[PDB]
RNA sequence: GUAACCGCUGAAAGCAUCUAAGCGGGAACCCCUCCCCUAAAAGAGGCGGUCAGGCGCCGGGGCCUUCCCCUAGAAGAG
RNA sequence: UUUGCUACAUCGAUGUCGGCUCUUCCCACCCUGGAGGUGCAGCUGCCUCCAAGGGUAGGGCUGCCCGCCCGUUAAAGGGGAGCGUGAGCUGGGUUUAGACCGUCGCGAGACAGGUCGGACUCUAAGGGUAGGGAGUGCGGACCGCUUGAGGGGAAGGAACCCC
RNA sequence: CAGCCUGGGGCCUCGUGAACGCCCUGAGCCGGUGCACAGUCCGGCAUCUCCCUACACCGAGAGAAGACCCCGUGGAGCUUCA
RNA sequence: AAGUCCCGGCUAAGUGCCAACGAAAAGGCGUCUCCAGCCUUAGACAGCGGGAAGGUGGGCCCAGCAGCAGCCAUCCUCUAAG
């Protein structure tokens, strides 16, 4: 949207059936990635994504009004290893992501946790709500 | 016997040339890029491009393998059908050179022509040896 | 049907020089000179008559008789090239944006179609003399089918308007020929 | 159900045999691409790797004026030997074979480190004077002229071995003239490197790839290894068929020779070329390789090759761009390369 | 049309009527040809220009 | 260099007409450029250098194993 | 490329479904490239012609094949090679011997109906292929440098973003 | 979506020392012919000789007078309303 | 092994170079040939300039279709002209 013209691609952190956890209020606490946005492969690999990519999930812990539901969300932590083009490599403590409406704005209303700067820079609407950003 | 190849047809000469080699016989072929071939350029072609698997040639002559694209290689590959498929077939073979102009060592010597291979015996539309080798791949 | 005897006769006006040798015919006058091969007219013989052109052949068939009565065509073409100029109009029609034409030694530069940031250029044979008046372009010359290619090039350039386009009406078209001059 | 993906390796690359020579030598070069008389070429030797931070050139980059992290190959080369000027035309047959051979060492330039691959001329067999005028004779019909060198290594210490490579590199510039007084004066000298590259160029890199010996498929082709039970189950390191057909049974991988493969690069940066070896060497010498104490080319990127191997650096036969001098460069790792 | 006639029945020189199209082949002809140029067909038909003002 | 095709000049067939003669354009296609193997190419290529000296003999030049090794390596090879 | 029809070849045996692994081909074109028409304003559609250089993926359900469905994608085309490939694997299906049920039979027993359990042998004369060494020829014994007939290649393909 | 490491083999050398394939040694391949899928026949295109390791695609590869199916005025065991 | 044999014609696609053996309906004035019929120096065909038409643009129905929107007739200022 926004920052993907630099050398958007990292260590390929997450697949299918990966596990995240919700970091917003919108509801959800846990999930699983069903799909990945944009990726198209090859004979027997599985789509993977890093920091700043587009994912469908189900939510599979939360709020009743939200267990077992299909959302967008982007990733905002990963928890291996990842080279700035400054040379310097940056690592998180869980891989995480925040849920989106369909149009980009973010459901909830709070962000918790720290966010990748690549993530600010691609989702302006996402670095609104988001108070601290590594 | 040397053969000057100017202005003929390459299929009518190359039975006179067998016949000559089958006797026993050295024979040279100068000027070989300037024999020609009847039909109009894009039929010519196609009759020599479906035999093309791939591309590149790296050489001075001397081969004569599967795909012959200078105008030395093409009227040698055109005689070679003509002649016995027997061992002496290979010794015939060997007896024949094409070249492209007159070499120095054969500047002051007679050559000779048939005359029921003259260009003039065709309502027209032909092409020359040396314009099909520039399309085949061969720089002349 | 093979009609037997066909003879024909090209009358050479005053100030005009014709000369023929080894099936060449080339032409001078004042406008200019025109040279031309006449070298694939198999079975029509050329006689050069002190005063006139003479095209005669026999037994002639459908396809002989068209060959012959089209060397007709080319040499009073080549007649009246040397005596008057050849002049193709082309008109440069334009709806939003302005289109801007010039020329730069043997191309003419094609800029701002419908938007376009490319430029679009057109080869410009031998002998021929292109200008830009406005809205206007004019190509000179003596030999026609010089003329006549070269403003088709120009013509051929601007079509690409014509991809992908309801035609709304945006190109270089040609309009006219034959001025005196 | 026949599923489709892409065959495994480049059908382009066979036979993968061993390379015949450990300093390859182009078989085309570029064109004269408009300049006046000068090498196309040059010799080196890879020393080992390192990472600068340098602030970029490249004005479409997206990282443009920005300190950005960049590993780069040291390449060592001292000064190459001008030996012979080789002349080429188009003989009878029509061939491209050399005219002549014009040798110069016996006014100055007596060695006998040249002696260790070649029992070169006798004082006898100095006749190397009509060489000249057939040159001069047969010009206006010669279309290339070459340079033979010869590398130096006895003046690199940790690459320990004194006889020396023999190379011809071409010359492209001004007229045929022109480019015979220039190799004339080149004749028994030494060419430093800076007389023929120079800081921000390109170049394209020709050698020979680090031997690896018989291997299988699975580093060779990297075939995908038979999944589960097979991991378990009488072989998994291996293709199922072979083939389907008695048509000459094709094409298909086999287990052999990987590594030491003649290959090329392309576009190649060349960074910085220093003589103070003291801003390159890292602490306790650069592993496995030793010290640098000659001129040396810092390249950005891989190079292949081992270290201590000949690298052939080439004028770029297909540039990307054309850039412009000084990509200033302002942190170099000098770390030791142990632990 | 983009590509107009010299001196011909052309058109967009003030005018629009174009050229024939062949049912078979897909072709352009000329207006007043009797089949087509590529395959003989015969089968032609005209292009369309527009819907002038109404009924 | 062409494919489908688009154009010019032009008759057969006074006109018209991209085609019949005669020309110009035109694709991830084909050939060259580029990369890899190439003088067992039978037309089996080219170029620089060594094979001292004395009267078959004396004397001598070269290459390999052995010796110390690694850039290379299943043995060979390099 | 289906399913039938015939009974020419194999009955002192050509290992019989599906999957995996790996290779290649066809074109009747799904996407990528070119051109045109339209009831083509633009965006998106629909249709016709050339073209096989490159691509055509991940999962849930079933032994499957077909098929239905999930999230994407430029598109997630369709076929052949003894329904390519068991001296490469597997062994879910199927077609031995053990056993249960339903229907049928006086019975022993049968089904083309369901279900549980059930063996996968071999050290490569020859060819082919992948690599690595010597010899003879060119051409008396050696050291070094080259050319570029010929041969192979997909060495690149595609999408997203900026203006 | 594979990578690195270890024991025993394999690899090179000394000693002991078999078996199966075998009309023939004459077996490169593509298109055909022909009981209808040829190493040997026809037409082409190829092909200098020997040795080592590795692979098993082809030799309708080796191994067993097909258990399936049908026939024979061949059997054997079981059954009963023969 | 024996004809680059002779005469009259056709084909431009490498069609074809096939006794038994491999192509239909349909389209082509592409070109070559034979039959019909109808116009031609009392000026044919095509083309070119003009007359290129008038009461009337008659009209029924209609604000109006002023050939050609729903049915249709049919009269001369005329002669080198409608």
């Amino acid at each position: 949207m926004n920052v993907l013209g630099s050398r958007k691609g990292f260590t390929p952190a997450l697949q299918h059936n990966s596990s995240v956890v919700v970091a917003d209020n919108s509801g959800a606490k846990e999930a699983v990635i069903i799909g990945i946005y944009g990726y198209r492969g090859v004979l027997r690999r599985v789509p993977f994504a890093n920091i700043a990519d587009l994912v469908m999930v189900s939510v599979r812990k939360g709020s009743p009004d939200v267990r077992k539901q299909k959302f967008k969300a982007v990733i905002v932590r990963q928890r291996m290893p990842f080279r700035r083009p400054d040379g310097t490599w940056i690592s998180f403590e869980d891989n995480a992501v925040v849920i989106i409406n369909p149009d980009g704005t973010p459901k909830g209303t709070e962000v918790r946790g720290p966010i990748a700067r690549e993530a600010a820079e691609r989702w302006p609407k996402i670095a609104s709500v988001a108070t601290m950003v590594i | 016997v040397i053969v000057d190849a100017t202005n003929q047809i390459l299929g009518r000469m190359s039975t006179h040339i067998a016949k000559l080699l089958k006797s026993g016989k050295k024979v040279y072929v100068v000027n070989a890029e300037k024999a020609i071939i009847s039909g109009p350029r894009s039929r010519v072609l196609e009759g020599y491009s479906l035999l093309f698997t791939v591309k590149t040639m790296q050489n001075p002559y001397r081969q004569g393998i599967r795909r012959p694209r200078n105008p030395i290689n093409i009227v040698k590959r055109t005689v070679r059908g003509m002649l016995p498929k027997n061992k002496l077939g290979k010794q015939i073979y060997r007896n024949l050179k094409a070249y492209i102009g007159i070499p120095k060592e054969l500047e002051g010597k007679s050559m000779i022509r048939f005359d029921d291979a003259d260009v003039s015996r065709l309502k027209g539309k032909y092409i020359t040896v040396a314009e099909l080798s520039r399309l085949l791949g061969g720089l002349k | 049907l093979k009609a037997a005897y066909i003879r024909e006769e090209i009358q050479i006006p005053d100030k005009v020089k014709v000369s023929l040798e080894n099936n060449v015919l080339k032409v001078k006058g004042p406008k200019g000179e025109v040279i031309k091969d006449f070298s694939y007219a198999k079975g029509i013989r050329i006689q050069l008559n002190e005063g006139k052109i003479i095209l005669e052949t026999t037994f002639a068939d459908r396809r002989k008789k068209a060959l012959l009565y089209s060397i007709i065509a080319h040499i009073k073409n080549m007649i009246t090239g040397t005596i008057n100029g050849y002049r193709y109009y082309l008109k440069v029609i334009s709806t939003h944006f302005p289109i801007s034409v010039k020329v730069s030694g043997d191309e003419v530069q094609v800029s701002n179609l419908i938007g376009e940031k490319n430029i679009r250029r057109a080869k410009i044979l031998p002998g021929v003399k292109v200008t830009v008046k406005g809205e206007d372009i004019v190509v000179e010359g003596s030999d026609i089918y010089n003329v006549a290619q070269t403003a088709a090039n120009i013509e051929s350039s601007t079509k690409i308007v014509g991809y992908d386009r309801r035609i709304f009406s945006d190109g270089i078209y040609i309009y006219k020929k034959e001025v005196i001059g | 159900r026949k599923l489709s993906s892409p065959r495994r390796g480049s059908a382009g690359l066979r036979p993968r045999k061993r390379a015949d020579e450990i300093l390859p030598t182009p078989k085309n070069w570029p064109l004269v691409n408009l300049k006046e008389p000068k090498l196309l070429g040059f010799i080196g030797y890879k020393a080992g790797m390192t990472h600068v931070y340098m602030i970029d050139d490249k004005p479409t980059s997206p990282n443009y004026g920005k300190e950005v992290y960049t590993p780069v190959t040291i390449v060592e080369s001292p000064p190459i030997l001008g030996l012979a000027l080789r002349a080429y035309h188009i003989d009878s047959k029509g061939e491209l074979s050399v005219l002549v051979d014009y040798w110069a060492n016996f006014e100055e330039g007596s060695l006998k480190y040249l002696k260790r691959k070649i029992t070169s001329l006798k004082v006898d067999s100095s006749k190397m004077k009509e060489k000249l005028d057939l040159i001069q004779k047969n010009l206006n019909n010669i279309t290339y002229m070459r340079l033979l060198v010869s590398t130096q290594p006895w003046l690199v210490p940790s690459l320990g071995k004194k006889r020396p490579e023999i190379v011809e590199i071409q010359i492209g510039g001004g007229s045929i003239q022109d480019q015979l007084n220039y190799g004339l004066s080149l004749l028994g000298k030494q060419i430093p490197v800076r007389d023929v590259f120079r800081e921000g160029q390109l170049t394209d890199i020709i050698g020979v790839t680090k031997g690896k010996g018989f291997q299988g498929v699975i580093k060779r082709y990297s075939v995908v290894e038979f999944p589960r039970w097979h991991k378990h189950r009488k072989g998994s390191r291996k293709i199922g068929a072979r083939g389907p057909s008695i048509s000459t049974p094709s094409y298909v991988p086999q287990p052999g020779q990987l590594g030491f493969h003649r290959r090329t690069e392309y576009n190649k940066r060349i960074i910085k070329i220093g003589d103070n070896v003291n801003e390159i060497n890292p602490a306790g010498g650069i592993v496995n390789y030793g010290l640098v104490k000659n001129t040396y080319l810092v390249i950005e990127g891989s190079v292949l090759g081992s270290r201590k191997r000949p690298l052939f650096l080439r004028y770029p036969i297909r540039p990307s761009w054309s850039p412009e001098s000084a990509p200033k460069i302002t942190y170099v790792n000098l770390a030791s390369q142990q632990g | 049309m983009p590509l107009t006639d010299p001196v011909k029945l052309q058109i967009v020189q003030q005018r629009v009527f174009l050229k024939k199209i062949c049912r078979d082949c897909g072709a352009l002809n000329s207006i007043r040809a009797t089949k087509c140029r590529r395959c003989h067909s015969s089968n032609l038909r005209a292009k369309k220009k527009e819907l002038p003002a109404k009924k």
